Formats: structure tokens, sequence, C-alpha cells
RNA sequence: UUUGGCAUAGUUCC
DNA sequence: AAGAACAGAAACAACGGGCGGAACTATGCCGGACGT
DNA sequence: ACGTCCGCCCGTTGTTTCTGTTCTT
């Protein structure tokens, strides 16, 4: 009750303290509503100015006002956004045995043949050999497509967005032609195979006959052709759908018509479309997400508000907590102040008669078997922090020797005694002021362990299917594994990647400038797309991938990061009249 | 700042007489070698006598020379080699307190 | 050798319809027998359906070239 | 430590072997795949006061299309490589009749040395790689799609097919990490092959400029 | 650097109508107090506080040079709105500022130094208490701190 | 059947 | 074994431009003194 | 009765500093 938990409902009413606390709660909502609007409008305006003149040319390429290629095919496939639908691939997830049983078309049992295919067709199937060779080649092609799919889509996601809804088209064909599923059909599986092969030739995105053009078309229609073959497999047609001749012909005609209608029309203003599509969710939008994150990603800064670096471990460190904690120790910065307990500066010229009575025995043992200055620098190390990081006094001593050379002296006790003692002596320029500078440097500059600029490192098991490692078993399924993943504060990507027992493939940060300077421009494009997808989908919202790809390509087209500001807008070699209308009019005009 | 290293090394030059040379002998292995930084025959015999006293109290001079020569080979400078020999003497002292051979 | 798409895009359809309607409204001959219609936009749509609009669309490729497609030759999608 | 220094030398050597294999030079499978113990045995498990002294690890290898065109991989023993070291290396290249060479640096090179490397560009080609930049292979990172260097015959065919002037392609800086990995000069065009979410594959092109 | 690293924290005062900052001991001396014992009587009320004494020590280490009221006033007045070409006028300007624009609410008469010193010592003492984590920092949105 | 502007304040809608 | 002049690269400090979209009422103000 | 004088971020550019080269003694 003291900190504001309203026990009553709106029907019973609120006691005065709960009334005031509720008003304090609602004020925050009013403030956020009145605050987000201007920033959202400004972000949308900047995006529109950035991509206002990007168009789809009659060449089918996507070019800006200076005829510089942005995408060779819009959305990497050449289709329009408003004509595509969610669909499932249905050949990626099934195991080996299930996949073979569902897509093989056994022509040997012959009782399933008599039950599903007609009598005049079963004799043909059992007699011919060219038919059998074609039917085996079809399954070979499907297996190769399955492997390609598993490479393209790790983590086993079937859901995909493709232009023609094949299952609903099949349902419509069944209802239109009054197909009875309880009777054998008159569809020849060879007719099915030949029809699909001929159909795939009429779905042309890249027109040409050179090897380059044929390769471009294959890349442009690979996924849809894989889906088409998976759906119109002959065994699936014979078992599940049970179509007929005229039904199959109508289905092929409808597929051609819909694919041809779902192709992007030249002249579209895809740049402005993408700007609006990515900026309209902004008005409804321990790290930063939402409007501030979008602002940072659009105008890239070298100092993000909450830099982070998710780290994946390679082997037994991923499972066993021992090496996990060991890597956690290796990757976290730690100076001497993090472990020291207390320090003091004494005046003790006598090696034997020591002002401090604790060090007597071992300091005498050290001095008995051999100038120097009479002053001292006695420090005391906290036992809890000393033993937490698995540190050793010999390690601290050798680090001090490396850091200062042999112009210092160091004598240290061991963990046997309850008091762990380090004693330092030097082997204008007066001693006391020099020892205070030695202590101050040795406590804020020592860098015993860890990587500089890496402040704090967490260590927690993942709970999401994108931050988990997913493998493919020997039986072909997808199995999800839980392995320890780290999450640091502060970024230094190169050192963490170079560290022993750290996975150099899946390790990633969220600083775009760092990704650039370490991995190039294509990696920065992919990472920028992933960060934008994460910030957009945190709210559960959906935005078509074409708009994300267009924004990322526009930002990373010229080889260096182009922040969407006056700097990036005027860096383009465009006409002065486009730049004058944006964040700098008179200066640009007078320069030109 | 990197100005600290310049300040520090200036103050240590201002801390000159010449560094003392090595002199060859001794029961210790390789004791004629000048290669260990700041080492001497007297420091090696003092460490060998410490190892021999600890092994004799636990109980032979061969084991004492092996512990000294191993530690003088592994340590960065003779001042750390002597401190690590005294650390091995303290570990033998915990073994004798535990009654272990 | 023409490589541009054989369909008439929505923008080409809109501009052709607007220009043909303006031409009709400026007292120009029609290429179809109007069955009672009087609105220039309706007559232009009827002509487009009949494939009798006498316009050739000049499509500019980005490399400076161009292609002339008659309305009769372009598949009318919508 | 000696173990850590051996590990760093081994990792640098392995990455350079992978780099040469990608650049088309002729590196055998056994050279490509060496275990840490095998490297310890072959060239010293003790670096400090041991056989591997950042020398004798230099690699001379011949391109698969021309045994006459060969490349060096030098390991300076100095944390700051200098003008005289660069002159020594260029003298060795001149006497061995070698055009191209790599130089892995402990910490860095002075700007004078870098400019003295740039000056002899038509005479000789030398590249600087830091010790930290080679402990990992940036190409193997999953964020980095496959890059293919395109010949000037394919660039011409591509330009003719799309009717593009080279100004109209996307660009990639000559200081890019992958560009330095492949050793690409200005005017060459790289090809990017990456899988796609909406098409299944997408081939882009970048101009080094 | 070495000297800044050893000093750590120093206490400075931004007097009005003065070009830049002034160390606090300089102002206290300009008020007419010379002995470190007296200045610490004005600032640290209970001398059995070694942490407070150590915190104020680097501020007193800036008094190694200045030791007299005349030179302290000169140092203060050197940084006026219009620096003078003479020295007596600068010293008179320094005294005028310390008598007219520094803490007007305590007093403006001739004998107000004995109370201005106490109030400035209280300001420094409260700053030390804030730095030691013994009192909560104020918030501007608290409505007792408004008019 | 002819045409003032600058500033400030309040309010409506996302 | 020493010294000087020059030059390339970098740390810190100061300066300048940038900051939502529409719409509707009302009220005050647009320079001051002077006498030949 | 007119006419004269009087509140926060981050891209540029400067200043200053710190090492490397080459010639000479």
């Amino acid at each position: 009750e003291s900190r504001g938990f309203v026990e009553n409902s709106y029907l019973a009413g609120l006691t005065p303290t709960e009334f005031f606390f509720h008003a304090m709660g609602g004020r925050e909502g009013l403030i956020d509503t009145a605050v987000k609007t201007a920033e959202t409008g400004y972000i949308q305006r900047r995006l529109i100015k950035s991509m206002e003149s990007v168009m789809v040319k009659y060449d089918a390429t996507v070019r800006n006002s200076i005829n510089q290629v942005v995408q060779l095919r819009y959305g990497e496939d050449g289709l329009a956004g408003e004509s595509v639908e969610f669909q499932n691939l249905a050949t990626l997830k099934p195991s080996n045995k299930a996949f073979e049983k569902k897509f093989r078309f056994d022509y040997t049992n012959e009782r399933a043949l008599r039950r599903t295919l007609q009598e005049d067709l079963v004799k043909d199937v059992l007699s011919n050999a060219h038919i059998q060779n074609e039917l085996e080649r079809e399954f070979e092609r499907m297996r190769e497509d399955r492997e390609v799919l598993r490479v393209i889509f790790p983590t086993g996601d079937s859901k995909v967005v493709l232009p023609c809804n094949l299952l609903r088209m099949i349902w419509n064909a069944q209802k239109i032609f009054h197909i009875n599923p309880r009777l054998p059909s008159d569809l020849h599986p060879i007719k099915v195979v030949e029809g699909v092969k001929e159909l795939s030739k009429k779905l042309v995105i890249v027109n040409g006959d050179d090897p380059l053009s044929r390769q471009a078309q294959e890349n442009a229609t690979l996924l849809f052709n894989i889906h088409l073959r998976s759906t119109l497999c002959s065994r699936r047609m014979a078992e599940e759908f049970r179509l007929s001749g005229e039904a199959f012909d109508w289905l092929l005609g409808e597929i051609e018509s819909k694919f041809n209608q779902a192709i992007a029309h030249p002249g579209e203003m895809v740049g402005a479309l993408a700007a609006q599509s990515l900026g309209e969710p902004a008005t409804q939008m321990n790290v930063t997400l939402g409007v501030p994150r979008l602002k940072e990603l659009i105008n890239i800064s070298k100092k993000p508000k909450t830099p982070s670096l998710t780290v994946f471990l390679l082997g037994q460190s991923a499972r066993d907590a021992e090496r996990a904690k060991d890597i956690l120790c290796r990757l976290e910065h730690t100076t001497l102040r993090k472990v020291t307990a207390n320090t003091a500066i004494y005046y003790d010229p006598n090696p034997q008669s020591t002002v401090v009575a604790e060090d007597q025995e071992w300091v005498n043992v050290y001095y008995e078997m051999p100038r120097i200055s009479p002053w001292l620098l006695r420090v005391e190390l906290d036992r809890k922090h000393m033993t937490d990081r698995k540190l050793t006094m010999e390690q601290i001593a050798e680090k001090i020797n490396a850091g200062f050379g042999d112009d210092l002296n160091c004598i240290f006790n061991d963990d046997n005694a309850e008091k762990l003692v380090l004693r330092i002596r030097i082997m204008k320029m007066d001693d006391d002021v020099f020892l205070r500078c030695i202590e101050s440097n040795m406590l804020t500059d020592m860098t015993l362990q860890g990587i500089e600029q890496i402040s704090k490192v967490y260590m927690h098991l993942p709970q999401t299917d994108n931050k988990k490692k997913i493998i493919i078993t020997e039986d072909g399924e997808f199995k999800a594994l839980q392995e320890w993943i780290l999450e640091t504060d502060g970024v230094s990507l190169m050192r963490v990647l170079s560290e022993k027992d750290v996975d150099p493939v899946r390790t990633t940060s969220n600083d775009i400038v760092e990704i650039f300077t370490v991995l190039g421009i294509e990696a920065v494009r992919k990472a920028l797309e992933r960060e934008l997808y994460h910030v957009i989908s945190f709210d559960g919202s959906y935005v078509n991938y074409r708009h994300l790809a267009l924004l990322c390509d526009t930002m990373t087209c010229r080889g260096h990061l182009m922040a969407i500001t006056r700097h990036g807008v005027n860096r383009q070699d465009t006409g002065p009249l486009m730049k004058c209308s944006f964040e700098e009019t008179v200066d640009v005009l007078m320069e030109a | 700042k990197r100005e600290w290293n310049l300040f520090y090394q200036k103050q240590m030059q201002l801390r000159d007489p010449k560094i003392e040379e090595f002199v060859p002998p001794c029961p210790l292995k390789e004791a004629s070698s000048r290669r260990i930084p700041r080492l001497t025959v007297k420091a090696r015999e003092h460490c060998l006598r410490l190892l021999e006293e600890a092994l004799s109290s636990n109980r032979l001079r061969a084991k004492a020379v092996e512990l000294e020569h191993e530690t003088f080979r592994n340590a960065k400078v003779a001042n750390l080699y002597k401190a690590s020999v005294l650390k091995k003497v303290a570990d033998i002292h915990r073994a004798s307190k535990d009654g272990q051979p | 050798k023409r490589i541009t798409t054989p369909y008439m895009t929505k923008y080409e359809r809109a501009r052709v319809l607007g220009t043909r309607a303006l031409q009709i409204a400026m007292c120009a001959p029609v290429m179809v027998e109007l069955e009672g219609e009087t609105d220039p936009l309706l007559i232009a749509m009827k002509e487009l359906k009949a494939r009798k609009i006498p316009i050739i669309i000049r499509r500019y490729l980005p490399d400076g070239s161009y292609e002339d497609w008659g309305v009769d030759e372009l598949i009318i999608t919508d | 430590d000696d173990e850590e220094e051996t590990y760093r030398l081994w990792k640098i050597r392995k990455t350079i072997m992978q780099l040469c294999h990608d650049r088309g030079y002729l590196v055998t499978q056994d050279g490509l795949d060496q275990t840490l113990e095998e490297f310890k045995a072959q060239f010293g498990g003790k670096p400090s006061e041991g056989r591997p002294r950042r020398t004798d690890l230099t690699v001379l290898v011949a391109h698969n299309d021309d045994p006459t065109d060969q490349m060096f991989v030098f390991f300076p023993e100095e944390p700051k490589v200098g003008i005289k070291t660069i002159k020594v290396y260029c003298q060795r290249m001149q006497e061995e009749n070698i055009t191209r060479a790599l130089i892995v640096v402990q910490q860095g090179m002075t700007p004078s040395a870098k400019q003295s490397l740039v000056d002899m560009a038509p005479k000789y080609i030398l590249e600087q790689f830091l010790q930290q930049e080679l402990l990992i292979n940036i190409t193997e990172h999953e964020l980095v799609p496959e890059h293919v260097v395109m010949t000037k015959e394919e660039v011409t065919e591509l330009l003719a097919r799309y009717k593009l002037r080279e100004n109209q392609l996307p660009r990639i800086q000559a200081g890019d990490p992958v560009a330095r990995y492949f050793g690409i000069k200005r005017g060459q065009v790289v090809k990017i092959i990456r899988p796609s979410e909406t098409a299944g594959r997408y081939i882009t092109y970048r101009l080094v400029q | 650097g070495a000297k800044k690293s050893a000093i750590g924290q120093r206490i400075v005062a931004t007097l009005p109508y003065i070009k830049q900052e002034v160390p606090i001991i300089i102002v206290f001396r300009a008020l007419g107090f010379v002995s470190d014992r007296d200045i610490l009587e004005h600032i640290i009320y209970d001398f059995e506080d070694p942490e407070m004494m150590e915190m104020v020590k680097p501020s007193l280490d800036e008094a190694f040079v200045i030791q007299e009221q005349n030179v302290a006033l000169n140092f203060i007045g050197s940084r006026g709105a219009k620096p003078g070409v003479t020295k007596e006028k600068r010293i008179k300007y320094a005294k005028e500022v310390l008598q007219k624009e520094m803490l007007p609410h305590v007093g403006v008469s001739d004998f107000c130094e004995t109370k201005k010193a106490y109030f400035l010592g209280y300001m420094v003492h409260r700053l030390l208490l804030a730095a030691l984590g013994r009192r909560e920092l104020d918030d501007r949105d608290h409505y007792g701190n408004k008019r």
C-alpha cells in the first residue's frame, strides 16, 4: 500500500492515496503521448527525404535519380508487396523417413496403386520404365531442394511469404470440378511431372538466355519453384488432393495468371512506399528499444546509449558452468581496486624491526639472503574478491612486474595466513608524492584481467529460438539445444572474437560502426537489417521484408555508412536542388 | 594517460653506479650460466639450502637441486625464483603438518 | 527486339484513359459505336476494352533507349 | 606465456594459409590443416628462446595459373616496422624476383613506413596486416556473405548485359576488411552471393572504388 | 597525469562578476582569515572526522602560495569584468565584489565578514557531506524548494 | 469589389 | 656515439546546425523632439 | 508650418602534442 498497489477495483473505488498514486501513474501516459509525436514525425520525414526518388525502372532494376542501381530486382524477387501471402514449405521440417514416405510415390506395392490411381493407369505405371525413371528423378530433385532449403533456413522455420496460395488454389479446383476423394483418379503422374516442368518455364522474372540471365532467373525464382514442386509432387497429388486431368489443367492456368499478376509494375515509387511503411509503425512504437533505438540506427552514432555484445561459446564451455564462468572471468575488465581491501603508506626504514608486526617473519626471511628507500606501500587484498575471480597472488605479482619492471620491489604473503599482504618499495623527485602516484596508478590503471572497455558481463541461459543453437540430428529433424550465452556491456568485438574458446561465427554486437570497421559493408547491411527487424518486431508488428531491404540497401549502397542526416543526404552526388530542400538551403545553393 | 610512463621512467632514472657483473662458481645444476636475470651462485646455494632443509625436515640433496633448478628455469628473474622456492618450502611445511611424505 | 513487359501497368492505363477522355471531350472522333453513352471517361473505358484507343506508349529504358508499344499490343490486366 | 605465443603464431599462420587458398595460390591440404601439436612439433613448441622466432615462418607460394607469379608472407620481428626494414624486405623481393608480399605486424607501422610502402606500388605490392586482425577469419563469420572476384572479361560481359556504366554499380572501399582480405585494387568488381528470404538467392555486384 | 591523480578532488567557488573560478581557501583568506586552523574551524565543525579532514586537505594544498589578505584580494580581483591597468583599483574591486555581490542576504555592512565566512563554511561543509554520501542530494521538483 | 503585416496567448485533433 | 629540422598522425577544445503535423479564436503594436 | 538628428547531440576546424626519417659531426 505504501508504494502504490491499488487493491480496489474501479467499481469499489479508490482510497485517497490510491487515487493520488493512480493520477501519478496516468500522468506518465499523458506525457509519453504528448512527447512521442514530434519525434515520430521527424523520423518519417527524414526517411522520406532519404528515399524520395527511388523508383522501379522499365529495366526492372531499382535505381535512384542518378540511375545508380540499388537492387537488380525489387525485393530481391521482383514481386509487389500487396499480392503475396503467408505459406508453409512442408518439406523442410520432416525427418528423412517421414519425408521419403510422404514424397516418394511408391510404385511397387500396387495395392495403393489400384486404390488411388485408375486401372488403365496402374498397368501403364507398372509396365513402363521411362515413367519410373522420371518419378525417381523427381524425388531426387526434391531431395536436393530439401537440402537447399535447410541451408537457407536454419532454425527450422517453415512459415514463408510467397505470391501464389497453392493449397487454396487446389481446394478451389477440387470444389469447382466436383472432385470425389473416395474414388480412383484419371491423372497420370507423368502428366503431373511434365505439367509442373512446363509451368515453371512460364514464370519468368529475369528475361534472357545468356548464362548470366538464366542464373539470375533461377536465383529470382528458386524458393517459389521449390514450394511449387513440393506441393505438386505426384505422390501428394495421388494421395491427398486426388485431382483430375481438367482440374490439373485449370490449376496450372490459374497459377500462371496469379504469378503474372503479382509482378511489380515499373514506375512504382518503392522508396517512398518503404519510407512510409517503416515510419508509420513508429507512431505506435536491459537495453533501448523503440523510438530512441530507431533514432540511433537511422543516424548511426559511434557512442550508442547501451552497447552490448552477445557471445556464444564453442564447446564444453557452452554446457558445463565451469568453463562458462571461466570465460566470464576472462572477458570482464578488472583493475586492482576491484579486489583490494585497503592500502596505506608507512615509514619503515628498518628491514627487521617492521612497524607492522604481521609481516615480520616472511619479510625477515626475504631480507636475510640478498640501495633502497625507507618508505613503504603496504596494500591489503580482500579475500572474497581475491578468491571469486580465481586469481592468485603470484599472478598479481607478475602482473605488477610486467607493468612497472624491476625498478619496484614486491614481497607478498600467501593465502595460508588470514591476512594477505603486499609490500612495495622503490629499488624534486621526493618519495611520498611518488608513492601516492604509484598507488593511484596501480589502483586505477593496473588491468589485472579482462578486456578494456568491457565493463560488466552477464551469463544466462537463452529462452528464445533465435538465441539458441539449433542443429540437425542424424535422422534429419531439428533439435533445439540450450547452451550458455553471454551478454556484456561495452563493445570490443575483435578481441572477444580472437579470444580462445569463443565461437568466431555466431558472436555478434549491436554497434553498427563496430560491425562496419571489423567485418566490412555486407556484414553491416545484414546486421542493420537484423537490428531493424528486432526493434520493429519487439511490438509484435509485421512489416514486409522488401521495405527493410530497400532501406538497408539505400543506407549502405555507396560502400560507407550513410547516416540519414544532412551529412548523409548532402554526401550524395545529386543535384543541388534536392539537397537545398533538406536541413541546408542557402549554404548548399551558395556552395554550388 | 601515456604521459604517466614518461613521468614514471624519469622518476626511476632519478631514483648513477654501474650494474654488478655475474661471477661463476657448486652443487646446483647449470650454476655457471649467467642467463637467469639478476642471478648469483650465493642466491642459488641459498635457495638449494632452503629446499634441502624442507626436504630433510619432511624426511636427498638431488631433490633440493631439482626444485631450485626447475624454479630458476620457470621464473622470469632470480628475485621471483627465490620467492617461488620459499613458496615451495611453505607447501612442504603444510605437507609435514599434514604428516605427508 | 523488345524486352519490356507485355502487360499495361496501372500508371499507363490511368494516363491513357485520362488522355483519351480529354481527347473525346475536345470533340474528336471515336473508334467505337457508342450505344447511348455520353461521359467521355465511360467512352474512353469502352474504347480501351475494345482495343481501339489510338495511342502508342513510349517507354524509356534507363540507358537512354526507348520502345514504342501500341495499346493494341499490350495485355490489359485490369 | 610460451603456450599463448605458440597459439597466436599458429592461428596467424592458419589464417594466412586460408587467405592464400582464397586468393587462388597453391596451398596443400596438409598445410591448410595443421593441429596445434603438429605445429609445435614441426616448428618449435617453445617460442621464447626457441626455434620459432617470427622468422623461418615466411611463406613463399606460387599462383595456380602462373608459377612465375609468387607471393611472400613476411613476419617482422619488430613491434614497429621501420623504413630500413621495409627496404630490406624490398631488397629480398627484388633479389628473389617476387612482385607481391604480405607483412604481418606485431603492433603497427609508422606513417613514414606506410607511405614508403605506397610509393613503390607499380614496382612492388606490399600489404600490412596487424597481428590482431588475423587471429580470426572474417570470411567465416556468418554475417559475411560469399565474395567472388570477377575477371575483366566477366565485368565487361556484365556491363554489356545490363547496359551499365561502372559509376552505376554499388561500391566497396579499398580499405574494407574483406577487400583487404582478397587483395583487391581500385577498378575491380566483386560479386556477392547470399541467400535471400524472399527469393532464395540473390547475386549483387560491388565496384572497388 | 601524476599530480592531478594524486590530488583527486579540489573545491572551487564561482563568485559572481568574476571571470573564472577561484579556489575556496583563496576566498577565505581574502575574507581575512590566515591560519589553516581557523579556516578549518569555520569549515569542519567536529575535528574528529579524519575522512572530512582528508577530503579538505587537497583544497588547503592550494594555499601553499597565497598567505595574505592583500595578495588574496589581488588574485580575486585580477579577473574582474574589466581587468584594471593598476593594482590598487583591482584590489578595491575585489573587496567591493566580496562585500556587495557575494552572499548579499547575510549582510552588506562593513563588519559582515565574520558571518559571511561562517555561511561560506556552511556551504563547503554541506558540499563535503554530499560528497561523503551522508545527506541526500536535493531535487528541483520538490515543492518545498519552490516559490 | 476590393485585400495591411509582426509578435504573444489560449483551444481542437492525433 | 649525438644533435637538429621536418613531417605524419592523433587528443583535446571550440564552433555551428539541428530539433511535428494540421486547424481555430483573441489581443497588442507598427519611433521620439524640437523652434525657426 | 515644415524639416533635421538621434536544453542536449554530434559533425567541422584549430590548437597543440607526440613520435619517425634523414642529414650532419
